[PDB]
RNA sequence: GGUUGCUCGACUGUGAGGGGACCUACCCACUGUGGAAACACCACAGGAACUUCCAACCUUCGGGUGGCGAGGUAGGGCAGAAGAGUGACC
């Protein structure tokens, strides 16, 4: 099937402020469907947030956000929105975007979802990583350093993606800075070393910064 | 007044192939309209039981929903290793809708030891007057591992910071990353540095360590 | 003067279980299914049950058919009837 939910518009927000998620579908028309916004902050649960019904247009709202939400819906553009106006920290999530099947088919579920787009609010500015490598010493490992960064995400792949067996990369935490660092590792049998090339590839949207960091044996 | 949707376990760890039941229980009747997803992380929600028995599309029949009044029972008669993730009932009899606080589900093997590995901080890094010194401790379970740095035979408290990886559903087994952070002075200060893993498949707290400086 | 017919007719009544089922058009509702459909809009089916009725239709006069939203507006119907006429009789 071509069903696929867009997400976008989120990113990092002062506090007090605003923005507005965008939700694009592909391979079914909106007008004939429920379109739900459901959010989840980190680390925690769903929360239901908004919803638009077919034909009315009538919209519904979550508790938290009523009166600083807006739930709407272009049938032209087959796309819908969602104004946020008076921020708070406590709405920093993934903002989501569902569609509500065909009732004959998948009743009140939700049988599409989107892929999320991030919303971070806070005051604290953005700042990019630095990328510091993890030189090794039949296997050993060898990774990156993904250090003091923020917003979230960054991304991490080997050799343009082409390494993708054996890798971790770790969950940011947060440092006391309030920045984020993490660190990607991949396994690989010792022979290869001297051999093979082993790039990471670190991309951090948010403040518009890619790195490529080889990652080199011991130089002595 | 909103319908609570009051889940429970909050988490459950069982072996491949057993049965593993999660209860919903609505504050009101939601009549059947329930549905449970399926969310593994990082990716989107999927749909697994709509109006609370009816298999979704395309959903393996090892999965089921039961109502009971107002008790809704998601039902797996046999765990696989896939299976792996998060799970929430949803409400939607009335508006606003209303999630649970999920449920996150444990594959369960046998013990793996983790392969440790310990990284000294890399000569950029240094320049920039910041000292990191990572440990690894590389695909094992259970996850309830114990970690300590030791600086010259001192115990460190308060400087590391650790991160896990989720279950690799292939692997069923984790992963963790333990990391010192220093001043380049307190760097310099001291010659060798340790990670000490106690962990249930090691019968001996595995050490590995280096001295500043050997190439 | 009555008495009784006949015609016109102000106007009123259509009355709920020891007792109320007349028709139509719009309006307004309630319930349930279905419409790509939780509300809204639309289509369709229905207003507890037991009774009660026949304003309606058919009748071999045995009976039969069809029929309920106790909502509102309007026009009718069926019933009464101030009242006029107008006969017959006494």
């Amino acid at each position: 099937s071509e069903v696929q939910l867009v997400e976008s518009g989120g990113g990092l927000v002062q506090p007090g402020g605003s923005l507005r998620l965008s939700c694009a579908a592909s391979g079914f028309y909106i007008s004939y469907s429920s379109i739900h916004w459901v959010r989840q902050a980190p680390g925690k649960g769903l929360e239901w947030v908004a919803s638009i019904s077919p034909y009315s247009g009538s919209t519904y709202y979550a508790d938290s956000v009523k009166g600083r939400f807006t739930i709407s819906a272009d049938t032209s553009k087959n796309t819908a929105y969602l104004q946020m106006n008076s921020l708070r920290a406590e709405d920093t999530a993934v903002y989501y975007c569902a569609r509500q099947g065909y009732r004959r088919r998948s009743g009140r579920g939700f049988d599409y979802w989107g892929q999320g787009t991030l919303v971070t609010v806070s005051s604290a500015s953005t700042k990019g990583p630095s990328v510091f490598p993890l030189a090794p010493s039949g296997t050993a490992a060898l990774g990156c350093l993904v250090k003091d960064y923020f917003p979230e995400p960054v991304t991490v792949s080997w050799n343009s993606g082409a390494l993708t067996s054996g890798v971790h990369t770790f969950p940011a935490v947060l440092q006391s800075s309030g920045l984020y660092s993490l660190s990607s590792v991949v396994t690989v049998p010792s022979s290869s070393l001297g051999t093979q090339t082993y790039i990471c590839n670190v991309n951090h949207k948010p403040s518009n910064t890619k790195v490529d960091k080889k990652v080199e044996p011991k130089s002595c | 007044s909103d319908i609570q949707m009051t889940q429970s376990p909050s988490s459950l760890s069982a072996s491949v192939g057993d049965r593993v039941t999660i209860t919903c229980r609505a504050s009101q009747s939601v009549s059947s309209a329930v549905a449970w997803y399926q969310q593994k992380p990082g990716k989107a929600p999927k749909l697994l039981i709509y109006s609370a028995s009816s298999l979704y599309s395309g959903v393996p029949s090892r999965f089921s929903g039961s109502r009971s009044g107002t008790d809704f029972t998601l039902t797996i008669s046999s765990l696989q290793p896939e299976d792996f993730a998060t799970y929430y009932c949803q409400q939607s009899y009335s508006f606003p809708s209303t999630f649970g606080q999920g449920t996150k589900v444990e594959i369960k093997r046998t013990v793996a030891a983790p392969s440790v590995f310990i990284f000294p901080p890399s000569d950029e890094q240094l320049k920039s007057g910041t000292a990191s010194v990572v440990c690894l401790l590389n695909n094992f379970y259970p996850r309830e591992a114990k970690v300590q740095w030791k600086v010259d035979n001192a115990l460190q408290s308060g400087n590391s910071q650790e991160s896990v990886t989720e279950q690799d559903s292939k692997d069923s087994t984790y992963s963790l990353s333990s990391t010192l952070t220093l001043s380049k002075a307190d760097y310099e200060k001291h010659k060798v540095y340790a990670c000490e893993v106690t962990h249930q498949g090691l019968s001996s707290p595995v050490t590995k360590s280096f001295n500043r400086g050997e190439c």
